[PDB]
């Protein structure tokens, strides 16, 4: 109903007279789809220095949140999901951790026979790789490969 | 439907991108992210990561009009999607891009001319396309009172959505767009129908004073450091390093025409920012461990003017190593010393070697078994690391039976 | 609206004329594309403070602010500790398909957006679609015939 | 213990992106023969007795 | 430093909208110069074939700013100036075509214009089309005859009124305000000077 | 404001846009000619559009 011009007959011309108006998308070049469905997607970029789990959780925590208020007919999906990998990946480094310190402990009764005396080495090294690995997140070093070796 | 009609079984989601890539935002590119079934349900190897992915690629070579490329994703995201080099050909001359791009295809060819070198070397950027070029009679439109300005901002409002200001909806602010209708901006045309006002007031179609021709240009245009350039990638050829064809690539832009330079970006910068200071701190830990092997058995006393001949062989030792295996090897010289150590000090060694014969083993089991972590998940793994092990574990405990008594005679 | 020679040298040139005098600076790469979009990345050494580098980034930015056209300031130009890697991707869909692509993106961006970008340990998000935006859709035929 | 210590040092005063990775290394070995010459004096007497 | 630097910046930012336009145009400098100067390069002629607004020209166009952005270097000083579309009007000739400075200035403007141009086929587009190229309308003039031939007028017998007709075009430098010598040759200079803590 | 302008384009070099140089952006400047801004006498050489 913008008001664009009055003819000399005095009839207006109007926006709608001269143009279709309608609600559009801002930007046209992006098309997304899912399994076929029409579907819109966030990508989340980690911040610099940010645990990628904790940071991972607070999201999926506010996107149920937010679910609440959402359309009748919209629903979240995740179709690209990495934490699942982190947490499975440390999940097999404690149970590494633990077979190594177990065939320390086999190696050395094999030797000794005796689980008494075998035992000191057994409890003796894994405080030395815990502490070591407190001195190294409280300086600020990563668990990175280098430290690995 | 590739993947959710051939292969159900192990993929889960599929979120197609269109009009979004790597290389840019562009009408011709596509992504798509895939997502897996769980390990639970995806058993053997043939339903695994790479198995899926060479039946993608052998089912997907098929796409006629199209070139789709199933990937995993890299080790290390953050620094590409592959290996090999990265290579930057800087026209630091004021040639233009004609000429750098003559250039470009000049240093392609000469590098396919040597494959025993360098392998699958190839351009990062787009190659030219047709582009529309609408040239304005000036002089015509000037001469019936029509303002250049009016014509430039009339074919731009058409034809490229100039925004206006915002608005209010549902309680957010939002702009207003203003472009011509799909149907009025589809083909070459389209053009003769729009008309522009002149001074008197009439219109007169663009059709009376422009010209327009097809012309070509690039889509895509990349700079380093201010500098036209195009990216060059690329990765060695088998059984060579990268150095030596980091080289002979340099001395193929040597072979260029005058005012072509070339830089290294990404990963190859690193590596060379390593090399070229790598010596000096080699030496200096090496004057380090010198001390270190020069200190603890008081100067040269009994094993360490041995350990003064380890300087010949360092020096007299086309292959090369790794990062890594640099700090390794004097870890292991260093593991070597102290299987010495427990002895020689108590020398300073026929009892205590015979009370020290075991931790000599346990130490090198000790280290195999920490770094075993690193390559295995238990079965898998563990094949190739028989070779270099036990072969290690045999010249130790012959060290240690043999060296440790030579050497003091030594 | 723009072609990459134009963006090229209406921005990626200006931006970069004026980029000099950074701290630990690695070295600077940029790219022009025929969509309008330019898109200059940064190196820094590694152990430069990414705040820092940033602050400093987006300072001599504002001297090239005046120099660059006015659709391009009126489109805002955004600066960003931006990592390549992507942590992860949240799909939205309709059930019934009662909202076409269109409704979905713009509800995302108007709602779940910007609260999800200030949560906690979030770099940057980016949204594969758009927000609404009041289109106007010309007609040649119909501006000519009242002399528009 | 104390000579690997001492060797390594001065190690970690001087700057460089190679010199930030060899920390990776330096640090985590001075830590351990600290913790090691702790633990050997302090924890195993105690259990074997 | 830096946290000063970056204050002082942000509270210059509350009176860039109140500053007149022409400083605005011209850039606004904020850096952490020490007053001493580490070292002087200067560039010479052998065989006087370049005069020193050339000298000055190459090397602010292609030695400057990868010194500038060298490490350990604060801030770069140029004894010279770049190239600069210089355009000197003659009054009379103005005078004699009924022409002000300020039209010659919007005609400037116009014709020495980017105007984006979008492209054939774009977003939203139809469902059956294939051809979708860019469309390149007008690009920025370059070559001082190309100046020379802006059109400003046209008579009323038709003759045409370009700029070269009322001014001189010709490629000077930015700013004459500075001349530089070396053992009376001319030569250009660049003051390098030392950034904090290097 | 056409006086004030017209003096401050004469004497001032006023600025005006960029343009392209062997792929560099440079400013454009607009002034009178050396011989017309030299001497006080130069101010009545100059004319403005009613
Ligand atoms: C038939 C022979 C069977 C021998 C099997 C030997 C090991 C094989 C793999 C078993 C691993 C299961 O180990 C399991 O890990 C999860 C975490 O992932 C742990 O769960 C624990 O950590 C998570 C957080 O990470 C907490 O929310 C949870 O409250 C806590 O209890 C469990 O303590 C443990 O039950
Ligand atoms: C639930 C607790 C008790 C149930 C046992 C399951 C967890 C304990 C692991 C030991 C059982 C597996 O027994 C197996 O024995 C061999 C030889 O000794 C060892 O493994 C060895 O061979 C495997 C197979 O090539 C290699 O990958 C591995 O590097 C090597 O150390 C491991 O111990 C284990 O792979
Ligand atoms: C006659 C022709 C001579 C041409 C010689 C060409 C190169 C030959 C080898 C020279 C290498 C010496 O290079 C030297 O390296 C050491 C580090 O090891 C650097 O020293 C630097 O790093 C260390 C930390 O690692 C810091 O504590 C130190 O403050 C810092 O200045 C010096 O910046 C440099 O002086």
């Amino acid at each position: 109903k913008i008001l664009l011009k009055v003819q000399q007959d005095g009839s207006q011309v109007l926006l709608r007279d001269v143009a279709r108006v309608e609600l559009g998308a801002e930007d046209y070049s992006t098309v997304a789809r899912y399994n076929g469905k029409p579907a819109a997607g966030i990508a989340i970029k980690l911040a610099a220095g940010a645990n990628a789990l904790d940071t991972s959780r607070a999201v999926k925590e506010e996107l149920n949140r937010l679910s609440a208020y959402f359309p009748a007919s919209l629903k979240t999906v995740y179709p690209y999901d990495t934490t699942p990998f982190i947490e499975i990946s440390i999940q097999e480094v404690f149970k590494t951790l633990v077979e190594a310190i177990i065939l320390v402990f086999l190696v050395m009764y094999l030797f000794l026979q005796n689980f008494r005396a075998t035992i000191i080495p057994t409890i003796a090294v894994p405080v030395v790789i815990l502490g070591t690995f407190a001195i190294l997140s409280a300086v600020g070093f990563t668990i990175n490969t280098l430290t690995m070796f | 439907d590739y993947y959710l009609t051939k292969e159900k079984d192990n993929v889960q989601s599929v979120f197609t991108v269109g009009g979004f890539g790597f290389s840019g935002q562009g009408q011709n590119n596509g992504l798509a992210f895939i997502s897996l079934k769980p390990w639970s349900e995806r058993v053997g190897e043939e339903n695994s990561v790479t198995a899926i992915i060479q039946r993608a690629m052998i089912a997907l070579s098929s796409i006629n009009k199209a070139v789709v490329f199933p990937f995993n994703l890299p080790a290390v995201a953050e620094l590409g999607t592959a290996s090999g080099f990265d290579m930057e050909l800087l026209d630091n001359g004021n040639l233009g891009h004609e000429k750098l791009t003559q250039a470009r295809n000049e240093l392609l060819s000469l590098a396919a001319q040597s494959p025993n070198q360098v392998t699958g070397v190839r351009p990062n950027g787009l190659e030219d396309t047709p582009m529309f070029k609408v040239n304005v009679n000036a002089a015509k439109a000037e001469a019936m009172g029509v303002a250049l300005s009016d014509i430039n901002q009339t074919i731009s409002t058409a034809f490229g959505s100039s925004y206006v200001n915002d608005f209010l909806n549902q309680g957010r602010v939002k702009k207003v767009y203003v472009q011509a209708g799909t149907p009025f901006r589809m083909l070459p045309d389209n053009i003769n129908q729009w008309y522009v006002r002149n001074a008197s007031g009439t219109m007169a179609p663009l059709s009376a004073y422009s010209s327009t021709e097809w012309t070509y240009g690039s889509p895509r245009l990349e700079r380093y450091n201010g500098i036209p350039s195009m990216e060059i990638l690329g990765e060695a050829a088998a059984g060579k390093s990268t150095g030596d064809a980091m080289k002979f690539m340099a001395d193929l832009v040597a072979k260029l025409p005058a005012g072509v330079g070339y830089s290294w970006t990404g990963l190859s910068y690193q590596e060379a920012l390593s090399s070229n200071q790598a010596p000096a701190l080699y030496a200096i830990s090496l004057v380090v461990v010198f001390l270190a092997l020069a200190a603890l058995y008081e100067s040269w006393s009994i094993p360490f003017s041995v350990m003064l001949v380890v300087p010949l062989g360092v020096v007299g030792a086309g292959l090369s190593n790794d990062v890594y295996f640099q700090v390794g090897l004097l870890t292991t010289i260093g593991l070597s010393a102290k299987n010495a150590i427990l002895i020689v000090e108590f020398a300073v060694i026929i009892e205590a070697a015979r009370m020290r014969l075991r931790p000599i083993l346990m130490t090198s089991l000790a280290f195999i078994l920490g770094v075993l972590p690193l390559v295995i998940s238990h079965g898998a793994g563990s094949g190739a690391q028989n070779a270099v092990g036990t072969g290690v574990m045999g010249g130790m405990f012959a060290a240690t039976v043999l060296a440790i008594y030579f050497v003091p005679v030594f | 609206g723009a072609d990459a020679q134009t963006v090229e040298d209406s921005v990626t040139q200006v931006i970069e004329q004026n980029m000099n005098g950074l701290d630990g600076l690695m070295y600077m790469s940029s790219t022009s594309d025929a969509a309008g979009n330019a898109s200059i990345t940064l190196t820094f050494e590694t152990g430069t403070s990414p705040d820092i580098a940033q602050v400093q980034v987006q300072n001599k930015l504002q001297l090239a602010m005046p120099s660059l056209p006015e659709a391009v300031q009126q489109q805002g130009i955004s600066v960003d500790k931006s990592s390549s890697n992507i942590l992860m991707v949240a799909a939205f869909i309709s059930d019934n398909g009662s909202l076409n692509q269109y409704d979905i993106a713009d509800y995302v961006a108007s709602n779940i957006k910007d609260p999800l970008s200030r949560t906690a340990g979030v770099g940057s998000v980016q949204l594969f679609g758009s927000e609404y935006a009041m289109r106007i859709w010309l007609d040649p035929q119909k501006l000519n015939k009242y002399n528009l | 213990a104390v000579v690997l210590s001492a060797v390594f040092m001065p190690m970690a005063f001087m700057s460089g992106a190679t010199g930030e990775i060899y920390r990776q290394f330096s640090i985590t070995l001075i830590s351990s023969m600290l913790l090691s010459v702790f633990v050997a004096m302090s924890l195993t007497p105690a259990l074997c007795a | 430093p830096d946290i000063a630097q970056v204050q002082v910046q942000n509270k210059l930012q509350l009176a860039m909208p109140s500053l007149p336009e022409a400083v605005q145009q011209q850039g606004i400098s904020v850096d952490k110069s020490s007053s001493n100067i580490l070292m002087v390069a200067a560039f010479i002629s052998d065989n006087g074939s370049l005069n020193q607004y050339d000298i000055a020209d190459y090397v602010a166009s292609n030695i400057k700013d990868p010194l500038s952005r060298t490490a350990g270097v604060g801030s770069v000083q140029l004894f010279g100036s770049e190239y600069a579309m210089r355009i000197w009007l003659d009054p009379q000739k103005l005078n004699k075509y009924n022409l002000v400075p300020s039209d010659v200035i919007s005609q400037i403007k116009v014709q020495n214009n980017q105007i984006s141009g979008g492209q054939l086929g774009g977003m939203p587009q139809a469902a059956d089309q294939q051809l979708n190229a860019s469309i390149i309308v007008q690009t920025r003039l370059q070559t001082p005859e190309e100046f020379g031939k802006i059109l400003l007028k046209v008579q009323q017998d038709g003759s045409q009124v370009l700029l070269r007709d009322v001014a001189r075009v010709e490629l000077g430098a930015e700013d004459y305000s500075t001349v530089a010598r070396y053992n009376g040759k001319p030569a250009a200079g660049i003051a390098i000077k030392l950034a904090a803590g290097a």
